[PDB]
């Protein structure tokens, strides 16, 4: 996490400055040394202000 | 290796399977048992109340 | 026969002091 | 030989073997720190701290 | 297992010499050497092979990997 | 020719350096701790003496001189009727068996 | 009335191990190994106390403990990096004692051979939670990754996985349970050591050429009890130059920064005398079958005396086989430097071809070759 | 991608049996004291360290005193601010992780405690990094605020140029180049991360020099006592 | 105040590794510039040139320092 | 034995080592114990030797 | 965790917020209590019947 | 432990072995007093004494 944006950047939502693999509105990095996309975890949307996650 | 099958290892086996498997029956009994597998005790009659 | 047999020469392994057949071992048995 | 005498006199006796070893390690210690400090000191001149104490 | 049930052995005449009188480094050197390489000459062949294709792969590798890291024409 | 490559692998061997010839050199189970035993008296000095030879030049990291090298023509078998025998008396225990 | 070397019931069984040990005569250095590796557990034992005297299993704290041994405690660096060159050492020794047993035929000896498999196996298990304990990045992440393998296992995978973590992932619960557990196994391989060489001094011992020495053995006190020591002190000697003049030689830096489960390292190599396995389970696609493989690769020593099929007990007379064993040691080079490096275009292949060829030495080629030369030498 | 790794710097304690120049660890402290620890922090190492390896004890303690440390709860109830002494470790510049990430751009400035022990290279690395800095090439554009070092990972270190001609005044009044200031500070980071740097080299001379002697007379031990096993000459007599 | 530093940098880059390498950097340079759109970088042969000249650099340098 | 001026960390920490280390120590010397008491076996209650009763 | 400043904590976590660890931590005290107790009453037996003749 | 051990040749014995016995308790000593490096009979000896 080289020095990135809290949700904010050219790319819409979120977007990696330092390196490529700059991330998108839903956090998919474009490309570059990022193994994979903003971690994601197993959320459980089952209701409203709810959505369990880990 | 070739000194197994032939006639009388085939006997032999043949007086020790029901012993043997019912040995495995005993071993997948203890196992569920004591594992508490609760997959297998849906289907018994009383131990349904544990869950 | 046991005169027959006899001890294989060693000389190729002897310590300096201990080599020749007529002087004592008793001798350099310290130094050594 | 020295050896001779050497064995004659303090090596017979398992015991005083054992006191010559000991009284021998009681001046080994002592020699081989000097020495071995000494070489240390030698080869790294200049830049220990107790060669540059006496600036400061 | 101990001395005695070992085994069954006639005519065997074993010598030897006090280690107080044979020098412990009987022509260490001159003896030695020509040993070392006899022994060096019978396994050479049989020991270098594996482990110089393993150095050429090793070699192989590390350049084959760092040229997949450099550029490309485009 | 086939023994071309016998001798070839005797040579390469090296227990012909050593002066044991073969059955000298044989992984001692059961059915050879029995061939052994039925050897007879004269043959099995013979043996212990030749593997005592060989354990003394291998612990001086030594071999004989090229003279007493035993030939590969000169290695004789005096193990494989013994042996064989033995293991044709298991085969047929084993064949009662079943 | 008696001697009390064969007198005293005590000292019954240590004169029988150590003083009127028949023992072949012409046993060359590579046996000396089997000494090096219990002296050099004792050390582990010996330094692995004394860090357990300054340490705290915390989270917050073992790093800290760790610094403050190797910077704070008079001589505590020597001590850490004597323990951790020791255990690698000790791996080294241990490759070394495999390597000696599958040449000059010792897989003949059976239970010793599968006691020491089992050995062989638990300081594995101890060397990893012991890498695990200082708490740097790479001891988090590679103890991650590791346990992170056992979810391969069908059904109950997460279920054990979470098992030996002790919770959700390595953290608190994970230390605190490594730690006792790298404290308690060295005891069970000194004991099952103790096994070892009772099996063992059953069937005396296998000189090189592999016959029987029965009608050769010398008594062990004046012999190899002083080759021992010599052995012991060469051991001692590249274990100092290991410590003295390069501690991290043989250690990757990043585990110098303090363990963050924020921050994957660019690299998750785990200690050197792992990969070799490591290797192997990046080989296979599929992570059951990965794990498989991982676990059948160090399984695979205990089918040897099955596949041996050579009517000679012992490597020394055996070229084409030997020539094969060779290539056996340059494959697990291979896979070991495989391992070091990471996951790209030409490490891949070779890691698979190392994998295969390494699995088909032991299993088809060295056997086929055993039956070639019995064929050769007319038997 | 690519790593440019850091050349094999020929430094005075690289030798196999030589120790650091403690004159320049005296000068490597002070760099680090007023440029380093602006921003970084070496918490695992406190004043008291410091004497007989640069300083001595009563430089130590004025030192110490210069900065302010907090001590704990007063009998009042809150906390009182103390000048520090001996058993004080180098003060935090911020007081929390979260304080140095918002501080800066965004990055953190990891502690020197251990960074010529992290970073794969050790001191030639820090040197060559501290000295790395250039104009980035043409066809690359780092974002306001990121610097260009070829030595760091990815090459956008977050570091604004740490060392330039002429950043401090050395007490002693050798020249501030900032080659002479990064390497002086590379040695103090290398003594900080390996205090023992200097008794672990004299250890090891002498481990050099007695097992240069147990060796032989050991192994003269061993051809002594096996040398009744080595001229056997055994012969056979059957009849 | 001069550095020594940019001494040996200079009297460094004077060798032909260093020669060669700047050569494929001037020529890395333009062939990114003149391309309106291209997502080349030059950072591989500045990692040459650096490398020339930096493993030539350790060797000077600390003598002076 | 304190590894300072008091019961204090040092003191804490190096006594659960020794707690932890020593009753292994106590498992071996109850083997050799046991090794010692089988070369006699056990003593009855009459003290009098019952090897014609064992 | 063998440190003055969480070792109270962690026994009291051991006793309170651990599955079934409460049973171990008091196992292990009155344990030892009742190993004393055997080892009081085998030196009694091993003074009483006269087995210190081994 | 009692008049068996009392005797003309029991302490004949014990003439013959105090020699011995009383340089091997001269060894011990030594040996406690360079390991435990104990001043208070090091500074009296001659060139160890620098050793401080
Ligand atoms: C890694 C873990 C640690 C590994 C090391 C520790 C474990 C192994 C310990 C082995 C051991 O104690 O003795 C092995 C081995 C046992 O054989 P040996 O006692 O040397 O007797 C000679 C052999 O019979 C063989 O004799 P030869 O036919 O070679 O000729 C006689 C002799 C003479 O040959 C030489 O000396 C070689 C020429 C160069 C010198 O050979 C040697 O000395 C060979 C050893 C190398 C020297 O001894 C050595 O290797 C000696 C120590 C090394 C040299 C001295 C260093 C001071
Ligand atoms: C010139 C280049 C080096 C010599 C040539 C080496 C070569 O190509 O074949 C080794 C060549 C042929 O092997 P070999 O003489 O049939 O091996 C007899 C024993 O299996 C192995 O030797 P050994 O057990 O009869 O005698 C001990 C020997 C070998 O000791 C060891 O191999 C174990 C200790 C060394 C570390 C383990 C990795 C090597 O020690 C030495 O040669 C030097 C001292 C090594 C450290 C102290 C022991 O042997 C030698 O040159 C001497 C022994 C191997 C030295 C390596
Ligand atoms: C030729 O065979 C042999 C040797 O050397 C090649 C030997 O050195 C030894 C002797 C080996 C040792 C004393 C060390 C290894 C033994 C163990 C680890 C078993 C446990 C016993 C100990 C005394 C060591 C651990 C002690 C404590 C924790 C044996 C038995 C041997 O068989
Ligand atoms: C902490 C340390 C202390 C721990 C507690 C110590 C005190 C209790 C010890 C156990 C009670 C006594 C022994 C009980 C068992 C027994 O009878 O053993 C002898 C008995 C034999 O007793 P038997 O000889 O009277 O009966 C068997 C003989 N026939 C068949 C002819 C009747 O052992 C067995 O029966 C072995 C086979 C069955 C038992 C093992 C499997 C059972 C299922 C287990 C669960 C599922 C897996
Ligand atoms: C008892 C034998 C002497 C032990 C001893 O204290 O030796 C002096 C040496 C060095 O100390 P020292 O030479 O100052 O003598 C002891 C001084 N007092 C009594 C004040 C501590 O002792 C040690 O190194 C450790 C002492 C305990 C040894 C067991
Ligand atoms: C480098 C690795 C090898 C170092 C020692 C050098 C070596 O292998 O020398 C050859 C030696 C020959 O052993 P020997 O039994 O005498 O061979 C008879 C052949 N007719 O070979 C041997 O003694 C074989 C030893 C095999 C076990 C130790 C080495 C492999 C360890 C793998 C881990
Ligand atoms: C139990 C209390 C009752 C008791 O001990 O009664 C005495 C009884 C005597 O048994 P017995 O030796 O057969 O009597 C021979 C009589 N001519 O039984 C005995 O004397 C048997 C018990 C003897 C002592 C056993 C050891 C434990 C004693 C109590 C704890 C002591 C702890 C402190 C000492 C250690
Ligand atoms: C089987 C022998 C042993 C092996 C192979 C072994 C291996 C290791 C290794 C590799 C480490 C990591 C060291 C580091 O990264 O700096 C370690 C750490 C540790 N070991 Fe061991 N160990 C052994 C025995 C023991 C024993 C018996 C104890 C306890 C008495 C112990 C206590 C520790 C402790 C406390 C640490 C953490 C401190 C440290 O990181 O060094 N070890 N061990
Ligand atoms: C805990 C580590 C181990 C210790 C302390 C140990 C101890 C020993 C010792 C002292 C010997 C006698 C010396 C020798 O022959 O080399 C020996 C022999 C042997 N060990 Fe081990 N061993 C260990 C691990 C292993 C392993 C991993 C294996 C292989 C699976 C193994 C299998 C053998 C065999 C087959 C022998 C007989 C060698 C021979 O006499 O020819 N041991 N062991
Ligand atoms: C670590 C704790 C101990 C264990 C595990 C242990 C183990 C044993 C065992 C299992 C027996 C045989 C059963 C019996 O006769 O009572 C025994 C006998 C004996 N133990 Fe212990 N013991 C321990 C402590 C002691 C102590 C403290 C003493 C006294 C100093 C002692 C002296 C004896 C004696 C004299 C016998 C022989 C009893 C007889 O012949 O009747 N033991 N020990
Ligand atoms: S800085 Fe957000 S991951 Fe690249």
């Amino acid at each position: 996490g080289c020095v990135p944006i809290a949700n904010a950047g050219d790319f819409g939502g979120y977007y990696c400055p330092c390196h490529g693999s700059h991330y998108d509105a839903s956090g998919r990095i474009r490309k570059g040394p990022a193994p994979l996309n903003l971690e994601v975890p197993t959320y459980e949307f089952t209701s409203d202000d709810l959505v369990i996650v880990g | 290796l070739s000194r197994f099958l032939g006639p009388r290892y085939r006997e032999l086996a043949r007086n020790w399977i029901p012993t043997a498997s019912m040995w495995g029956a005993v071993g997948a009994v203890g196992l569920v048992w004591a594992t508490d597998w609760r997959l297998i005790l849906d289907w018994v009659p009383y131990i349904n109340g544990k869950f | 026969s046991h005169t027959d047999i006899r001890v294989p020469d060693f000389s190729d392994y002897r310590r300096a002091e201990v080599l020749d057949s007529t002087k004592s071992s008793k001798e350099s048995s310290d130094a050594r | 030989t020295l050896t001779a005498r050497l064995y004659s006199l303090l090596f017979r006796r398992t015991s005083t073997f054992a006191l010559t070893i000991a009284v021998g390690a009681l001046f080994f210690e002592r020699a081989f720190d000097q020495g071995a400090d000494a070489i240390y000191e030698h080869i790294n001149q200049g830049k220990l701290w107790k060669h540059i104490k006496h600036k400061y | 297992r101990e001395f005695g049930h070992l085994t069954r052995m006639r005519h065997v005449i074993t010598y030897s010499l006090s280690p107080f009188e044979q020098r412990a480094f009987p022509h260490y050197f001159t003896k030695g050497i020509p040993n070392v390489l006899r022994r060096t000459r019978a396994c050479i062949l049989r020991v270098a092979p594996p482990f110089v294709v393993f150095y050429l792969v090793y070699t192989w590798g590390t350049q084959e990997f760092e040229k997949s890291k450099r550029k490309n024409p485009a | 020719w086939l023994e071309g490559i016998r001798k070839w692998y005797y040579n390469a061997a090296g227990f012909n350096k050593l002066g044991l010839m073969r059955d000298d050199t044989i992984y001692e189970d059961d059915d050879v701790k029995e061939a052994i035993r039925r050897l007879p008296e004269n043959l099995y000095n013979d043996r212990v003496f030749r593997i005592k030879r060989a354990l003394d030049l291998t612990m001086r990291q030594q071999i004989l001189p090229k003279e007493q090298w035993t030939k590969y023509e000169e290695d004789k078998f005096y193990l494989e009727p013994y042996l064989k025998e033995v293991i044709r008396e298991r085969k047929e225990r084993e064949e009662w068996a079943k | 009335m008696t001697n009390i070397r064969k007198s005293h019931p005590l000292m019954k069984i240590i004169n029988n191990a150590f003083i009127d040990l028949p023992a072949p005569s012409n046993i060359s250095s590579w046996w000396n190994f089997g000494s090096l590796l219990g002296i050099c557990l004792i050390l582990q034992i010996l330094t692995g106390l004394f860090l357990a005297m300054h340490y705290t299993s915390d989270t917050t704290t073992a790093f800290s403990s760790v610094t403050h041994i190797c910077r704070d405690v008079n001589y505590g660096w020597v001590i850490r990096y004597l323990h951790a060159n020791g255990a690698s050492m000790f791996f080294i020794c241990l490759f070394i004692h495999v390597g000696r047993g599958l040449y000059y035929g010792s897989y003949m000896f059976l239970e010793t051979w599968n006691i020491g498999v089992v050995l062989l196996f638990t300081v594995m298990a101890t060397a990893f939670m012991g890498y695990v304990l200082p708490w740097g990045q790479m001891s988090f992440w590679g103890a991650t990754v590791i346990t992170n393998l056992l979810s391969a296992i069908p059904y109950i995978g997460t279920d054990l996985v979470e098992w030996i973590w002790g919770g959700f992932s390595v953290d608190k619960a994970t230390l605190t349970r490594f730690f006792a557990f790298h404290f308690i196994l060295p005891f069970i391989i000194t004991a099952l050591a103790a096994v070892h060489l009772l099996f063992l001094h059953e069937t005396g011992s296998n000189n090189p050429t592999g016959i029987s020495s029965d009608m050769d053995k010398i008594p062990f006190h004046p012999y190899y009890t002083i080759k021992d020591i010599l052995g012991a002190l060469f051991m001692m000697l590249i274990l100092l130059i290991l410590v003295l003049f390069s501690p991290d030689l043989l250690g990757d830096p990043d585990n110098y920064t303090p363990a963050n489960p924020l921050n994957t390292p660019p690299h998750i190599k785990p200690e050197w005398y792992f990969l070799f396995a490591y290797a192997i389970l990046r080989s296979i696609p599929n992570k059951l079958g990965g794990v498989l493989a991982l676990v059948a690769s160090i399984l695979i020593l205990i089918l040897m005396p099955m596949l041996h099929t050579s009517k000679q007990r012992s490597m020394m007379f055996r070229p084409l086989s030997q020539c094969l064993f060779w290539m056996l040691v340059a494959d697990l080079i291979t896979l070991t430097w495989i391992g070091g490096q990471p996951v790209e275009h030409p490490f891949i292949i070779i890691g698979q071809l190392a994998s295969i060829l390494y699995f088909l030495i032991i299993l088809v080629l060295m056997p086929i070759t055993s039956i070639i030369e019995n064929n050769l030498l007319k038997w | 991608d690519l790593e440019l790794h850091a050349p094999s710097y020929p430094w005075s304690h690289r030798g196999l049996l030589s120790s650091l120049d403690h004159t320049s660890i005296r000068r490597g402290f002070q760099v680090y004291k007023q440029v380093c620890s602006s921003c970084h922090s070496m918490d695992y190492v406190a004043y008291r360290h410091l004497v007989g390896v640069c300083y001595t004890e009563e430089e130590a303690k004025a030192l110490a005193e210069e900065v302010e440390v907090q001590d704990g709860p007063n009998e009042d109830g809150e906390m009182f601010m103390r000048p520090g002494k001996l058993s004080d470790y180098f003060p935090k510049p911020y007081p929390n992780p979260e304080a140095a990430r918002a501080a800066n751009n965004g990055a953190l400035p990891p502690d020197l405690s251990y960074i010529v022990r992290a970073r794969h290279g050790g001191e030639d690395y820090v040197f060559s990094l501290l000295t790395g800095y250039c104009e980035p090439p043409t066809g690359v554009s780092l974002r306001e605020g990121l610097y260009f070092n070829p030595y760091f990972p990815g090459q956008a270190i977050a570091m604004a140029p740490p060392i330039y001609n002429e950043v401090l005044e050395f007490d002693d009044g050798t020249p501030a180049t900032m080659s002479q200031v990064a390497k002086d500070v590379c040695t103090f980071l290398r003594w900080a991360s390996e205090p023992e740097h200097d008794h672990r080299k004299r250890m090891g001379l002498k481990m050099l020099m007695m097992m240069g002697l147990l060796l032989p007379l050991v192994y003269a031990m061993k051809r002594h006592k096996w040398s009744v096993l080595k001229s056997r000459k055994l012969a056979y007599r059957p009849p | 105040l001069v550095d020594p530093l940019t001494t040996v940098r200079e009297q460094c880059e004077q060798i032909e590794k260093c020669i060669k390498a700047r050569e494929r950097l001037e020529l890395c340079d333009q062939r990114v510039s003149s391309r309106s759109q291209t997502e080349e970088d030059c950072t591989e042969e500045l990692f040459d040139f650096l490398h020339a000249r930096d493993h030539c650099v350790a060797h000077k340098l600390f003598n002076s320092l």
